[PDB]
DNA sequence: CCCCAGGGACTTGAAGTAATAAGGACGGAGGGCCTCTTTCAACATCGATGCACGGTGGTTAGCCTTGGATTGCCCTCTACCGTGGCCTAAGCGTACTTAGAAGCCCGAGTGACGACTTCACACGGTAGGTGGGCGCGCGAACTGG
DNA sequence: CCAGTTCGCGCGCCCACCTACCGTGTGAAGTCGTCACTCGGGCTTCTAAGTACGCTTAGGCCACGGTAGAGGGCAATCCAAGGCTAACCACCGTGCATCGATGTTGAAAGAGGCCCTCCGTCCTTATTACTTCAAGTCCCTGGGG
C-alpha cells in the first residue's frame, strides 16, 4: 500500500516545493520519509483514542497529535 | 512541437503552487492510514475527517522538506535534488 | 448538543472591516481554530507570569506581561493600547 | 431592576467578554481571574482577527472573489511580515504555498 | 526563606546506583531543573488529556496516556511499568 | 495514633509522594487529583532520574571520577537516542559537545 | 562593544563546532547572529523583571526567556 | 619547526571539545550585555549569575549552530564554512 | 529576431449549492447581595551589585610567508525530460449493513475538606576527601629526507 | 621507513576548600473523620463508517530518443592558517557605598458563591447569489529556422 503514493504524486508535491529537477532516488527517499512522519502521527492519535476510551480516532485526536509535534493544524475544529 | 527539457517543469511549479487541492490520491492514502494503524491497534476505524486531518498535515510537511530540500541543492550549485539533499534536511531539523 | 463557538463575533468583526465580504464554512473553523490557538498561548503565559510572581490572580498585567512576550514587533504596541483603551473604557462603565 | 449590560458592551467589543472569563476561570490557568483581564484579553483577540481577517479581505479583492476560503488566509499569513512572524509553525488546511520560485531555476 | 528541592531524593536515588559516586552541587542543581522540566511537561500534558476528555480529575488513566505520549520508545515502556508497579503495590498499602 | 508512615515507603519509592500531591494539587494542573496520580507521576520521575544517573555515573566512572559533573551528564544524554530525543532541545550548562569530527575534514 | 568578541573567540566556538578552515567572512557575520540572538533572550528577560517591578534581573528571568523560546537551560534553577 | 596548515586546527577541536570552560571573554561580553539591554530601560542591573546564563546559552547555541553550518559546507564538496552556509543553516532551522 | 503554435487567462451562459437571512428556545450571561481574603502600600533589614585600583601576566592584534583550497574552464556521458502508447483503477453513484458515538439514568466509590497531630525536611555547623595547581617525565603522531 | 620533535598526557606532590555527615526546630505531610459528588456501568438510539458493486473517464505505468545538467580532471590564483612580535586589558584580589532584593504587617480593594432574572446565542428552516463548469475567444510565451 505504501507504493500507492505514486511516483507522479510525489513529483506533484515536489513542483509545489519549487522543485524543478527530480533525481530517480528521490521517488524511494521520500516513501521512506512519508512512512516516518505518518507513524510518530498516528502513534499519538491512537493513543488519545484508548485514552478517551473510544474505537474510532477523530479529526480532533488528531489535530491534539500534531500540536505536540509541534505541526499546530488550523481548519479541523481547533 | 516538442518543450526543450525544463519549460514544462516551470509550467507545472505555476500551475500548482497556483492551486490547493490535495495532491496525493485519496484511496492510496486511506489504504497507507490503515496499513499503519493495524501496527498499533487491531480493527481501527478513521472518520473519513481524520483521514482528510492526517493528509493535510502530511502533504503540508512534505512540501516543507522539498522547499527546505530545494534550498540545500540549489546551494551547491545544482538544480536537482537527490537523496542526500533530503538527508541533510532532515538532520538540520533535528529529525 | 450545542458547541460553543466564536462564529458569530467572527462575522460581526468582518462585516466592520469589510461589509460586503463573506467567509465560507472552512474559513470559519480555520478562524476558531485560531482564536482558540491564540487564547490557550496568551491564557497559559500569563498562567507562568501569574504563577512566577506567586500571585494566584491573573490580571490585565500579566495579560498586557504575556502579550509582550509573544505578540513580535509592532503587533504587541497596538495590540496592548487596544486592551488598555477598552479596559479604561470598561472602568468607568 | 436594572437593564442587563453586557460587560462586552460597557468596553465597546464584539467579543464575548463573559465567555472569556468563565472560560478563563474553567480552563485550568488560575484560581482567579481579575474583572481587567477578560476585558482586555477579549479586546486583543477581537484585534488580531480583525488584522488577520482585513489582511485576507484585501487579497480577496485583488482575486476578485467575495468569499473568504482557506486559501486568502494562507496568502495573507504568509504575505505579513509580521503575522508570519507570529504563525510560523502553522498548518493552515487547503492553504497551498505562496507563489516563489528560486531565481537560479528561471531561463 | 527555605527552598524546596529534590536534592535529597536525587542523592538516595544516586547512592543506590552508585554507592561510591557523588555529585557536585552544580550536578544537583542540573537534576532538580531536570526533575522540574519532566513533572513540567507530564503534568502540563496531563492537563490538556483531562481537559480534552472532559474529566475534571486527573487519575491514572491521564499520566499512563501522558507517559505514553511523551515519553519516546522503550523510556514509556519501562516508565509506564514502574507507575504501574508502584501504584500497584500504594493501592495494596 | 499509630506512627506516620509516609506515601512514598508505602509505595517503595524514594521521590516524595507527598510533596508530589501538594505540587499537583496547587500547580493549576487539573480541578481534582485522584490518588494515584501523584503515586503513578512520581514513580515514572524517580525511575527517569535513576536512569540518567546510572548512566552518567558509568560515564564518571570511565574517566577516574568519583562525582558526576555537567560535563558527564552530557556525554550519558547524548550517547543514549532516547534520552537524547526526550532532551533534546535542552541545553547542559558548563557541558560541552560530544567529541565528533567529520570524516571529511580527516587528513 | 560588539568587538568584544575577538576572532581567537569566535574562532574557538567553531573549533567546537567541528569546523576545520574558516573563512575570513565568518568574523563579522556571527557578530550579527549574536546580536540578533542576545536582543531576543535579553527582551523577555527584561520583559520578565520589568512585571515583577524589580529593578536586578536575576537568573530565574533569564532561564524562563530561553524556556519560552524553545531554548531550556539545565544548572541555574530550571 | 612548521607544521602545515590544519595540524593545528585538527588538534584544537579535540583540544576544544573535550574541554567545558567558557570561550568568550567575560569582561567584553558582560559589557555587550549590557550595551544591548541598555536599550530597554535605564538603571537596569543583572545578577552575576545572570551574565553567566547568558553566556552559557549564547556560546552553547552558537557552536550548535557551526556545526550544522559545516555539514552545509561539506554537502558543496568545501572544507571551509562560508557566511552563505551560515545563511543557509538558519534559514533551515526556521529563524 | 520570425513563423507557427500550444497553453493558460479571460469572458459569458447555465446549473446549484453553500452562504446566509430569518424564526423559536434554553441555558448561560448579568444584576444583585453578603462575604473571605489577596494584595497595595508602609515600613524595615541586610546582601550583594555597582564601582574602583593596582598590578600581572595571558592573551590578543597585527604582519609575513606561505602552500593548499577555491573555482572557473573544459569535456563528457549518462541520468532525467517529454511525448507517445496503453492499460488499471480512483472518483463517484447508488445502495445497504451495522458498530459504536453519543446520549440519559444511577449510585457508590471517590476525593475535597476540616481538626488535629508529629517527624521529614531544610538551615546552621563541623571535619575530612577529591580534585585542581605545580611539576615532571613517558606515549607516539607527525613531518622533513 | 630514518630520524628528531612537538605535542599530548598520565602520574604524582601537595594543599585546600567542596562536600558528607551531624544538630536543631517546625510546618506541612499523615491520619481520622465527614460529606459532596464523578464517572464507571446499564441501557438505548441514530449516525456515518464500512462495505459492495457497478461504471467512465482520467491518470498512472511502460517504452523510447534524446539533451543538458552532473560530474571528473586540470590549472591558476588567491587567501586563511602557522609562526613571530609588541602590546592591551581580563582578571585576582581587595576594598568600600549603597541600591534595592527581600521580608513583614494592616486593612481594604478586590473577587468570589450564591441567587433570581432576561436575552444572546444556537438549532432549525428556506432562499438566494456567488460560485462553478463548460465553451468559446483571446493573449502570449515558446522553440525550431
Amino acid at each position: 500500500n505504501i507504493q500507492g503514493i505514486t511516483k507522479p504524486a510525489i513529483r506533484r508535491l515536489a513542483r509545489r516545493g519549487g522543485v524543478k529537477r527530480i533525481s530517480g532516488l528521490i521517488y524511494e527517499e521520500t516513501r521512506g520519509v512519508l512512512k516516518v512522519f505518518l507513524e510518530n502521527v498516528i502513534r499519538d492519535a491512537v493513543t488519545y483514542t484508548e485514552h478517551a476510551k473510544r474505537k474510532t480516532v477523530t479529526a480532533m485526536d488528531v489535530v491534539y497529535a500534531l500540536k505536540r509535534q509541534g505541526r499546530t493544524l488550523y481548519g479541523f475544529g481547533g | 512541437h516538442r518543450y526543450r527539457p525544463g519549460t514544462v517543469a516551470l509550467r507545472e511549479i505555476r500551475r500548482y503552487q497556483k492551486s490547493t487541492e490535495l495532491l496525493i490520491r485519496k484511496l492510496p492514502f486511506q489504504r497507507l492510514v490503515r496499513e499503519i494503524a493495524q501496527d498499533f491497534k487491531t480493527d481501527l476505524r478513521f472518520q473519513s475527517s481524520a483521514v482528510m486531518a492526517l493528509q493535510e498535515a502530511c502533504e503540508a510537511y512534505l512540501v516543507g522538506l522539498f522547499e527546505d530540500t530545494n534550498l540545500c541543492a540549489i546551494h551547491a550549485k545544482r538544480v536537482t535534488i537527490m537523496p542526500k539533499d533530503i538527508q541533510l534536511a532532515r538532520r538540520i531539523r533535528g529529525e | 448538543s450545542r458547541k460553543e463557538s466564536y462564529s458569530i463575533y467572527v462575522y460581526k468583526v468582518l462585516k466592520q472591516v469589510h461589509p460586503d465580504t463573506g467567509i465560507s464554512s472552512k474559513a470559519m473553523g480555520i478562524m476558531n481554530s485560531f482564536v482558540n490557538d491564540i487564547f490557550e498561548r496568551i491564557a497559559g503565559e500569563a498562567s507562568r507570569l501569574a504563577h512566577y510572581n506567586k500571585r494566584s490572580t491573573i490580571t490585565s498585567r500579566e495579560i498586557q506581561t504575556a502579550v509582550r512576550l509573544l505578540l513580535p514587533g509592532e503587533l504587541a504596541k497596538h495590540a496592548v493600547s487596544e486592551g488598555t483603551k477598552a479596559v479604561t473604557k470598561y472602568t468607568s462603565a | 431592576r436594572a437593564k442587563a449590560k453586557t460587560r462586552s458592551s460597557r468596553a465597546g467589543l464584539q467579543f464575548p467578554v463573559g465567555r472569556v472569563h468563565r472560560l478563563l476561570r474553567k480552563g485550568n490557568y488560575s484560581e482567579r481571574v481579575g474583572a481587567g483581564a477578560p476585558v482586555y484579553l477579549a479586546a486583543v483577540l477581537e484585534y488580531l482577527t480583525a488584522e488577520i481577517l482585513e489582511l485576507a479581505g484585501n487579497a480577496a479583492r485583488d482575486n476578485k472573489k467575495t468569499r473568504i476560503i482557506p486559501r486568502h488566509l494562507q496568502l495573507a499569513i504568509r504575505n505579513d511580515e509580521e503575522l508570519n512572524k507570529l504563525l510560523g509553525r502553522v498548518t493552515i488546511a487547503q492553504g497551498g504555498v505562496l507563489p516563489n520560485i528560486q531565481a537560479v531555476l528561471l531561463p
